[PDB]
């Protein structure tokens, strides 16, 4: 299934997804298609953020969901 | 009247920058930079008539040594700019005592940043050179090293040119606008 994350830039990533698929699997197939490491990667859906050894079906993500993304920042 | 473009012949949108940003940045991490500890920002903003503008300096919730520093409550910075409808533009951040330049570490959090907005910029203060400098990466050289990069090691440095100043008259135009500093911090 099709879910989107929407990013804090005006852009919309579409990820094909199944419920069953955990939150570190999603920011794996972000890094595939968008290039941006899973350690940067903050998940947010329904308000809340979410937890690496949790699935999509945990958090009622469904088909079309918008999840949000926000970047860590960090000087080094 | 002025129009920039990448390395790969992307256009780039205009950026406007408050001139005041720069000096309040330094004036509002003042403590830190005075303890020796490193401190970032966030550029925030809007996008009118194919332009951006940076309205807001937020300071997230962070954590610091003398040379490093990190955001610790992005959930937070999201609330605010959702809440408000502020684009991120870039970030800024101190060197307190080393020279104007951008660290491994610093390109692999730009390149992120980059990667999802090709205007996005790296403002990095080095308050005791009284430098400071306005960064991007090589696009799209830069960006593909740094993407296919895999070397642990907070200093690894990388083959060929990454990053670039910002050209002047630029992408990035600095004029007479105001600004708003939110500080998330406790
Ligand atoms: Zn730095
Ligand atoms: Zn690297």
């Amino acid at each position: 299934m099709q879910i989107f994350v929407k990013t804090l830039t005006g852009k919309t990533i579409t990820l094909e997804v199944e419920p069953s698929d955990t939150i570190e699997n999603v920011k794996a197939k972000i890094q595939d298609k968008e290039g941006i490491p899973p350690d940067q990667q903050r998940l947010i859906f329904a308000g809340k953020q979410l937890e690496d050894g949790r699935t999509l079906s945990d958090y009622n993500i469904q088909k079309e969901s918008t999840l949000h993304l926000v970047l860590r920042l960090r000087g080094g | 009247k002025i129009h920039a473009y990448t390395e790969g012949g992307k256009p780039l949108r205009t950026i406007y920058l408050p001139k005041l940003l720069k000096k309040v940045f330094l004036d509002v991490v003042k403590p830190n930079t005075k303890k020796n500890l490193a401190t970032c920002g966030i550029l925030c903003g809007k996008l009118r008539q194919n332009a951006f503008f940076i309205t807001h300096l937020v300071i997230p919730l962070q954590e610091a040594t003398s040379d490093t520093c990190g955001t610790t409550d992005e959930a937070s910075l999201f609330e605010f700019q959702d809440k408000h409808n502020l684009l991120t533009l870039g970030w800024i951040h101190t060197h307190p005592t080393q020279t104007c330049f951008m660290s491994s570490v610093d390109l692999h959090t730009h390149c992120s940043y980059q990667l999802m907005l090709p205007e996005a910029i790296a403002i990095v203060m080095a308050p005791s050179k009284n430098t400071s400098g306005i960064f991007r990466l090589l696009d799209p050289e830069g960006l593909q090293t740094i993407v296919k990069c895999r070397k642990p090691g907070l200093f690894h440095p990388h083959e060929g040119k990454v990053y670039t100043m910002v050209a002047q008259p630029g992408h990035v135009r600095e004029i007479n606008s105001k600004l708003q500093v939110v500080d998330l911090r406790v």
